[PDB]
């Protein structure tokens, strides 16, 4: 029955990600972020991405583990609040949900929405690859760049990471 | 127009407004910066896969390694802020008065 | 904008070589060896024109070459070719080391009784010259010509005219 | 969506384990079992108190080396192109830069404190 | 803060700015802005005090959100016509977001609320190097992407930036906030001329960087943060007084001194267009941003405040600091009126 | 029939966990000079079945401030992700023939860590907080080294596809081109699997079960089953990843028997390492892990980069 | 928006009244909503009721400035019938300034508002009638 | 051979689908029957809706999404 | 400024990442190779304002290669008219799965 | 001496140093380059008839062009 499945997974992503960015307690935010990263990996995987979504799932998720470690270490309230606790938190969460359901309504019962661009309402099996007899598998050769042609780029990226390491050590050392 | 682009731009704008308005936690501000990173990641990656422009799939890996080391820098700054105070609230930053 | 036209179903009647994909992958060495000499004209049409709906006549020609190849391998030697492709058919995706005795027996059949020396490595490679019937046409891109070139300002340049021609500070 | 089918079956299995835990066996007499237990005595407050931690550099260290894991992980697709020299050169340069940063923060006791 | 590591971090600031200057690929420009941010954080906190900590916090948040908004602009640019050249854009929305991200970075009037906060608590070396490079480097990018900018955006930001940098500067009895408000006013001037002839803007960049270099060198010469200390450096060091006089009148923009060649050449190649009401409004506001210079000059040299002693002790010890390059930059900043046809050195 | 294959994957893991609990108790008894469960039922077996029933009975119940959503969603995601690890595992032909499996292994292992993390936060009695941050530290340690050693051992022969890996395991096992890398990886699997307190600081006697201080008497089975599925999980992944058998071609039963025997005797070796050694230390884990494994792993990675150019052993990578 | 300031320039001058005055009220209320948004975002009025009250005061005062300006512009244009001289809008700017002084209930600020608003409004009509372009050529 | 088979198959879908369009839209005004989207005249590569439009769910689902998450 | 030490040293380090029709790593096409070859052959020796005076048509052809916006407009109109006619009940068509 | 300050670390530096040094003196990088050049992923296209090129042959059976035989030949 389903053919809008990337749009559907994107709606689940927008739900979890608005509830993420509505700022509850950051541990609930990280719950929202792991849900959002998982379904975003699902979006880019089911679009046709081979590995890069599972890659960013891994990387971005270990980053969220570090963010959990610091939000537990540094500062929490006497009682941490959840989405449905406060006036403002519940209000922003439900109005983000209302924007989501309202755009689903004004796409599914309409032709197009032009808030910033003419968005075409139908799922993205169009436009799409017409079965290229490749066997070179585009993302594999794509990340097989940065090494053959990518000379200067990995130089400045690794140099930025080395500078990042010495910068973090000297900021904590600056006492 | 590939309708999924609408919801991803919607998620970007919501993550931006969440980055801008915030109650007390700078941790949550860094967290929304991480989310905005993810939004630009997914939009650029779906762009590159619609275009089959697979020579330049450098945008995802390099954008997120750089913005993640930015987030690491912010986390160390939050370590220093919570070291030289009790908490990391937006209040008790109102010194150095303009 | 512009109009386009398509070939009707009068032109699109070429019988497919409706064998399974595994046997078609299996016999591919000698499929490229005996046949697939004239289809490089089809390939050259397809690259030098980048226009399918146009090279369909040599598509008919390569399809009848393939069907004639299968007719020749069915009518003559032999029968255990069926055993050979159903031995290569089974092992999930095709690995050419799963079944070697039957490859050797099929090769001895077709070699001692019909010919067709097997194209060894790397003979199914090796960029090819081929003569054609029509010569290669210009501008297969339906494109208009160049708008304008750049008028290159050149020549021996004079010394300056009255310094700066600002409010003052001549010389 | 076949792995989504497997995720669905495991979600149904996990929820049926929840419901067979809750609703089947016996009653639910509460009102002192819910009290927070540490080791035998009622403590002050609860958790969510500011719990100042030992390691500071180590989590950021994990983050940045996970990032260089991200740059290094396409090594098999590195190993098949006609530019062997740039391949081996930038591969050795990336791992050597990782070892250089590690060597700096190893020699400057960036791990020798509250580990 | 080992000095080898400080030379490394300064070379990375140089490297980030050169990577900005050097590429045609947009991701390299974003990498350059980011590496500039990463290395310009620990030029601050050279002291220990948490004023530098909060200033680095506020600067990091605003700088990184401007960089992420720029990445949004590039990504929407390649949602549209997909090329990695730094050229005329092919989206008005992406040009909008890109101009507003650069407006948040190099300082404009809705976006400048971090600038006196970052310059207040940090030492003078960090303040000098961030003002020079963080107001240098996106002018290169603006010079590159000028042919696709809605003029309302740049022009409104420039007008409002000049008038806010003027109106804020009258009240502060500090020094760094005076210098930061002057920076906002000069960035409004250096942005206002961009869409007409950008040689004016980049020569204004050269002259403004020479001026700010002379200013912060003359404040590295004596650890002064209030005008009280400027009066005591009147009483202890006499040539510093007349140099503060000349350079402050040169930041004012008076014609026989070399603070005039930036403004007036801009007004020339501005009013060769049909904009006259706007240059006279802008230059009346450039009359407005001169009064705090006048009261600063009054407090230094034209009047003579009472001075605390122990300067009786200090008189045996002369000015034994280090000067970066004080006299060359000074007489390049002051006596450069009649070389107005060094306009065309730039291109 | 795909639902039937789902059932023949979800049913044998349960019996695997239950009789693994039995073999834990009995091997641990015969190790410790005593005798294990011998009286009840046939020799032990129906007492782990009775343990399943016994822990079903105990009526789970909530703590004071323990927010119920996060609370009951932690061990459910634990057991769900501990099942969905076993999707691409090439028992002769796996369930989903993934084009990439080992990075999926790392992802779902990190998710198991998050499940332990969310349970330790949501249990909310300060000891679950202590144990949760101990788990966070030992995962700061053990997702760098295991992932990079993985990258090394897949660089020479694997290329992410486990069917091509079982093609590679024909002439020699991959224990011989990388044995010390394999030993460091076995240490890392024993750490990340969070059994064998040689490299585990969560179920100490210094604490009292920081992952399960007061969760609830019901889902202790869920969390328990998740960790022992982690044990079988990483031992099967070790048994596939390094060594094994050139299988009977297009014949599954011989390969399945030999693989099961190798994997389960290696799991007995794992349990026998648990039964032997004292517990470990926080700062000693950071020091030992980083400053003993990490430059040696980098050296093995660079030498396994250069070895396909020193001996032309570049893979035939599809 | 540019479209409805162009609507304010779209009326012949001339008189098509109630419409020029409604466009003036719309422009003034939009500017008042802008300034009220700034003044509620830069103050923390503490609380939301006082924020609504301050926004109501700034919007109603700026819209009343627009209303009184449009009224005296419409009446002066109907009476004296001269679209050349901007003296009608000089009177308009002074009337708006005196009513701004009335809504602030001071007299010196009101007289200065008459002077400055009258001169700037006469300048606006004067430069529009002779023709001075908005913000740019942008050519050379 | 695979190239020519794909050619005949996509030309069959294009001819039959323009006949479908010329049948199904021939009453609403506007709408030329088979004009190009583009100003030039070349063989534009189709989009899997020009080929696979209105094939009632299962066919387009097994065509455009089979390789992604099955086998 | 826009310094091209890139050009002056004679090292192409950043030009290879620029557009489509550059060297994708094995000799493959992109989705819109030919339309960029059209637009770049139109707009080389051209002063970037008569690229929009004169090379407008070919650049818009490239933009409609990328987004395929008018194609989606036409296809959506066809689907919606299909829906309204099958809602009316005028010749529920059999052409798929049959003749 | 220099060995057992941190012995597993010095052993790691030794295998790292031989990994740096040893691909310089390498008699097989040319074989890796030849094999990696001679695995075609895409179609070797034909070309226009010739201007009588006495190369790039008429049939890939003919060994005029660049063939490979050293796979079976060690
Ligand atoms: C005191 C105000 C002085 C304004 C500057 C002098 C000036 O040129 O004013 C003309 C300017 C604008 O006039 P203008 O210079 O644009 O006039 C050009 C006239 N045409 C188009 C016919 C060539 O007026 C003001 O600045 C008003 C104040
Ligand atoms: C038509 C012709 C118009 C001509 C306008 C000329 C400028 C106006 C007059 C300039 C001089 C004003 C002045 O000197 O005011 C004195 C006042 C400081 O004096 P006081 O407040 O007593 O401070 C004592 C503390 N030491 O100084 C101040 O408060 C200065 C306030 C700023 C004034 C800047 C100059 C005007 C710019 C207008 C911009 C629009």
């Amino acid at each position: 029955m389903m053919t809008y499945i990337v749009f559907i997974l994107s709606i689940i992503f927008v739900m979890g990600f608005v509830g993420f960015s509505s700022k509850p307690s950051p541990i609930y935010g990280g719950l929202g972020l792991i849900v959002s990263g998982g379904v975003g990996c699902g979006i880019v995987l089911n679009f046709g991405g081979s590995f890069l979504g599972l890659m960013v799932f891994l990387i971005y998720l270990g980053g969220m583990m570090v963010v959990f470690g610091y939000t537990t270490a540094m500062a929490t309230e006497q009682y941490p609040e959840v989405w449905v606790s406060n006036k403002v938190v519940l209000g922003t969460f439900i109005t983000g949900l209302l924007m989501e359901f309202l755009m689903v309504y004004y796409v599914l019962k309409d032709k197009e929405v032009e808030i910033v661009f003419k968005f075409n309402g139908m799922g993205d099996w169009v436009i799409y690859d017409t079965g290229d007899s490749g066997f070179f598998s585009e993302e594999a050769m794509g990340i097989a760049a940065l090494y053959s042609y990518g000379t200067w780029l990995v130089i400045v990226t690794g140099w930025s990471l080395l500078i990042g390491v010495v910068v973090i050590m000297e900021i904590t050392r600056g006492n | 127009m590939s309708l999924v682009y609408m919801n991803i731009m919607m998620a970007f704008t919501v993550s931006l407004t969440g980055l801008l308005m915030y109650r007390s936690h700078l941790m949550s501000s860094l967290l929304c910066l991480e989310g905005m990173m993810l939004s630009l990641f997914i939009l650029a990656t779906l762009m590159i896969l619609n275009s089959h422009f697979t020579l330049a799939s450098m945008m995802p890996i390099i954008l997120l390694v750089f913005a993640a080391c930015e987030a690491a820098l912010g986390l160390s700054l939050l370590v220093m802020v919570s070291n030289t105070y009790g908490t990391d609230y937006v209040q008790n930053l109102n010194l150095l008065q303009c | 904008p512009g109009i386009v036209e398509l070939p009707s179903l009068e032109d699109l009647k070429v019988q497919e070589v409706k064998v399974s994909s595994s046997v078609l992958k299996a016999a591919a060495h000698h499929y490229g060896a005996q046949c697939d000499k004239p289809n490089k004209e089809f390939m050259l049409c397809r690259w030098e024109e980048k226009d399918p709906r146009r090279c369909l006549e040599e598509g008919k020609l390569v399809n009848q070459c393939a069907l004639e190849f299968f007719r020749q391998i069915k009518r003559h030697c032999a029968e255990p070719f069926t055993e050979y492709w159903t031995c290569i058919d089974y092992s999930g995706l095709q690995l050419f080391r799963r079944c070697r005795k039957e490859q050797a027996q099929f090769d001895k059949c077709v070699l001692d009784k019909l010919g067709w020396v097997r194209p060894d490595l790397g003979e199914l490679s090796k960029v090819t010259k081929v003569k054609t019937d029509r010569p290669l046409p210009e501008n297969p891109y339906h494109s208009r010509a160049r708008p304008e070139p750049n008028p290159e300002v050149e020549g021996d340049l004079k010394p300056a005219r009255h310094g700066s021609r600002l409010f003052f500070w001549t010389m | 969506m076949n792995l989504m089918i497997t995720l669905l079956t495991n979600f149904t299995l996990a929820t049926l384990l929840v419901t067979i835990a809750f609703w089947l066996p016996q009653l639910n007499v509460y009102s002192e079992k819910t009290s927070p237990y540490e080791c035998g005595f009622d403590p002050m407050g609860s958790a969510r108190l500011p719990f100042s931690m030992k390691f500071f550099l180590v989590a950021i260290t994990f983050l940045l080396f996970d990032l260089e894991i991200a740059l290094l992980l396409p090594l098999p697709w590195a190993s098949q192109t006609t530019n062997l020299n740039t391949m081996l050169t930038m591969a050795l340069l990336l791992i050597f830069l990782l070892a250089v940063s590690l060597a700096y923060e190893w020699t400057q006791k960036g791990l020798e404190w509250t580990e | 803060m080992n000095p080898i590591i400080l030379i490394i971090i300064l070379m990375t600031v140089m490297l980030g700015t050169i990577i900005v200057m050097i590429s045609t690929h947009w991701l390299l420009i974003w990498i350059g802005f980011e590496m500039n941010m990463l290395a310009i954080i620990p030029i601050m906190m050279k002291k220990h005090n948490p004023r530098a900590t909060e200033a680095s916090t506020k600067y990091f948040l605003t700088q990184s959100t401007a960089s992420m908004l720029l990445m949004m602009a590039i990504i929407i640019n390649l949602m549209f016509s997909g090329q990695w050249t730094v050229m005329k854009l092919f989206n008005p929305m992406a040009s909008m977001l890109m101009t507003m991200a650069l407006a948040m970075k190099l300082g404009m009037a809705p976006f400048h609320f971090w600038v006196p906060e970052v310059t207040q608590g940090i030492p003078l070396s960090s303040g000098l190097i961030l003002l020079t490079w963080q107001k240098l480097a996106p002018m290169s990018v603006l010079y590159q992407i000028l042919p696709s900018i809605n003029l309302d955006l740049i022009l409104t930001l420039s007008i409002l930036s000049i008038t806010i940098g003027g109106w804020g500067g009258l009240n502060q009895t500090q020094l760094r906030k005076i210098m930061a408000y002057s920076s906002i006013a000069h960035m409004g001037w250096m942005t206002a001329v961009l869409l007409y002839n950008p040689t004016m803007t980049l020569l204004n960049l050269i002259i403004y960087i020479i001026m700010t270099s002379t200013m912060f060198t003359l404040f590295m010469a004596n650890s002064t943060t209030t005008t009280l200390s400027l009066s005591h450096t009147w009483n202890k060091a006499p040539i510093m007084t007349i140099l503060v006089l000349i350079t402050l009148l040169s930041m004012g923009g008076l014609p026989p001194l070399s603070g005039f060649m930036p403004k007036w050449m801009i007004i020339q190649e501005m009013t060769k267009n049909d904009s006259i009401i706007l240059p006279t409004l802008m230059a009346i506001t450039a009359l407005l941003n001169l009064y705090f210079y006048m009261r600063l000059t009054y407090s230094t040299a034209l009047t003579m405040f009472p001075s605390t002693n122990n300067m009786k002790m200090k008189w045996q010890f002369p000015t034994t600091k280090r000067m970066t390059l004080l006299p060359t930059m000074t007489v390049l900043s002051t006596m450069l009126l009649p070389l107005t046809p060094i306009l065309s050195i730039l291109e | 029939m795909f639902m039937i294959n789902v059932l023949t994957l979800i049913i044998p893991i349960l019996l695997a966990v239950a009789f693994l609990t039995l073999v834990e108790r009995k091997v641990l008894g015969y190790m410790q000079f005593r005798k294990g469960p011998n009286v009840v039922g046939p020799y032990g077996l129906l007492q782990p079945i009775a343990d399943a029933i016994k822990l079903f009975i105990k009526e789970p119940l909530r703590p004071a401030t323990s927010s119920i959503s996060m609370f009951i969603l932690a061990p459910i995601l634990a057991l769900t992700l501990a099942l969905t690890m076993w999707i691409p595992l090439p028992m002769p032909y796996p369930l989903i023939n993934m084009n990439l499996g080992v990075l999926f292994m790392l992802a779902m292992s990190s998710l198991a860590v998050y499940s332990i993390l969310w349970s330790g936060w949501a249990s909310n009695s300060k000891y679950a907080l202590i144990g949760a941050l101990r788990a966070v530290a030992q995962t700061i340690s053990y997702e760098v080294t295991l992932a990079i050693i993985l990258l090394s051992v897949l660089l020479m022969n694997g290329s992410f596809t486990l069917s091509t890996l079982i093609i590679t395991q024909e002439q020699v096992w991959l224990i011989f081109p990388a044995w010390p890398l394999a030993m460091m990886w076995f240490i890392s699997t024993l750490a990340e699997t969070n059994r064998a307190p040689f490299d585990l600081t969560e179920g100490e006697s210094e604490l009292v079960s920081g992952f399960n201080v007061e969760y609830a008497a019901g889902p202790f089975a869920l969390f328990f089953m998740a960790e022992y599925a982690n044990i079988i999980m990483m031992n099967i992944f070790t048994t596939t990843l390094f060594l094994g058998a050139f299988h009977n071609p297009y014949m599954p039963e011989l390969y399945t028997i030999n693989f099961t025997i190798k994997s389960l005797l290696l799991s007995i070796t794992f349990l026998w390492i648990r039964a032997s050694y004292p517990r470990f230390r926080y700062d000693q884990l950071m020091h030992l892990l980083w400053k003993n494994f990490l430059p040696l792993t980098l050296a093995l990675c660079m030498w396994h980069v250069s070895l396909p150019i020193l001996l032309s052993s570049i893979p035939p990578q599809t | 928006a540019k479209t409805l300031l162009h609507q304010y320039w779209d009326i012949p001058e001339g008189t098509e009244c109630h419409r020029k005055t409604y466009a003036a009220t719309s422009i003034g209320g939009a500017s008042g909503l802008v300034v009220s948004a700034y003044s509620v975002a830069l103050k923390t009025p503490t609380s939301f009721l006082e924020g609504v009250a301050r926004t109501g005061r700034y919007t109603f005062t700026a819209a009343a400035i627009g209303a009184i300006f449009g009224l005296t512009s419409c009446i002066s244009a109907q009476v004296r019938e001269k679209p050349d001289d901007p003296l009608n809008y000089l009177i308009g700017g002074c009337a708006g300034g005196l009513t701004l002084g009335a809504r602030t209930r001071s007299y010196g600020i009101g007289a200065a508002a008459c002077a400055y608003m009258g001169l700037t409004a006469a300048l606006v009509k004067m430069g529009q009638l002779e023709g001075w372009k908005v913000f740019a050529e942008p050519k050379v | 051979l695979l190239q020519a088979e794909k050619d005949r198959r996509v030309l069959q879908m294009l001819r039959e689908n323009l006949e479908e369009e010329a049948t199904i839209m021939k009453d609403v005004p506007g709408w030329k029957v088979g004009e190009s989207v583009f100003h030039t005249t070349r063989w534009v590569t189709p989009m899997m809706g020009e080929l696979y439009g209105l094939r009632t769910g299962e066919e387009i689902l097994s065509s455009t999404y089979g390789f992604i998450w099955y086998t | 400024p826009f310094f091209d030490v890139q050009k002056k040293l004679g090292v192409d380090l950043d030009h290879w990442m620029t557009i489509q029709s550059a060297e994708q790593p094995h000799r493959i096409p992109a989705r819109c190779h030919a339309f960029e070859k059209e637009w770049i052959e139109c707009a080389h020796g051209i002063g970037s304002i008569r690229a929009e005076k004169e090379c407008k048509i070919e650049f818009e052809d490239f933009r409609e290669c990328l987004l395929r916006q008018k194609t989606m407009k036409r296809l959506n109109a066809i689907k919606r008219q299909r829906d309204k006619l099958i809602k009316e009940g005028k010749y529920t068509p059999p052409p798929h799965h049959s003749g | 001496n220099v060995w057992a300050k941190e012995p597993v670390l010095v052993a790691s530096f030794a295998i790292a140093g031989l990994a740096v040094i040893l691909p310089t003196l390498s008699p097989y990088t040319k074989y890796s380059l030849m094999i990696n050049r001679a695995t075609p992923y895409n179609y070797p296209v034909p070309l226009r008839d010739d201007g009588n090129m006495p190369d790039v042959p008429s049939h890939p059976q003919d060994p005029q062009g660049p063939s490979l035989e050293w796979l079976k030949r060690l």
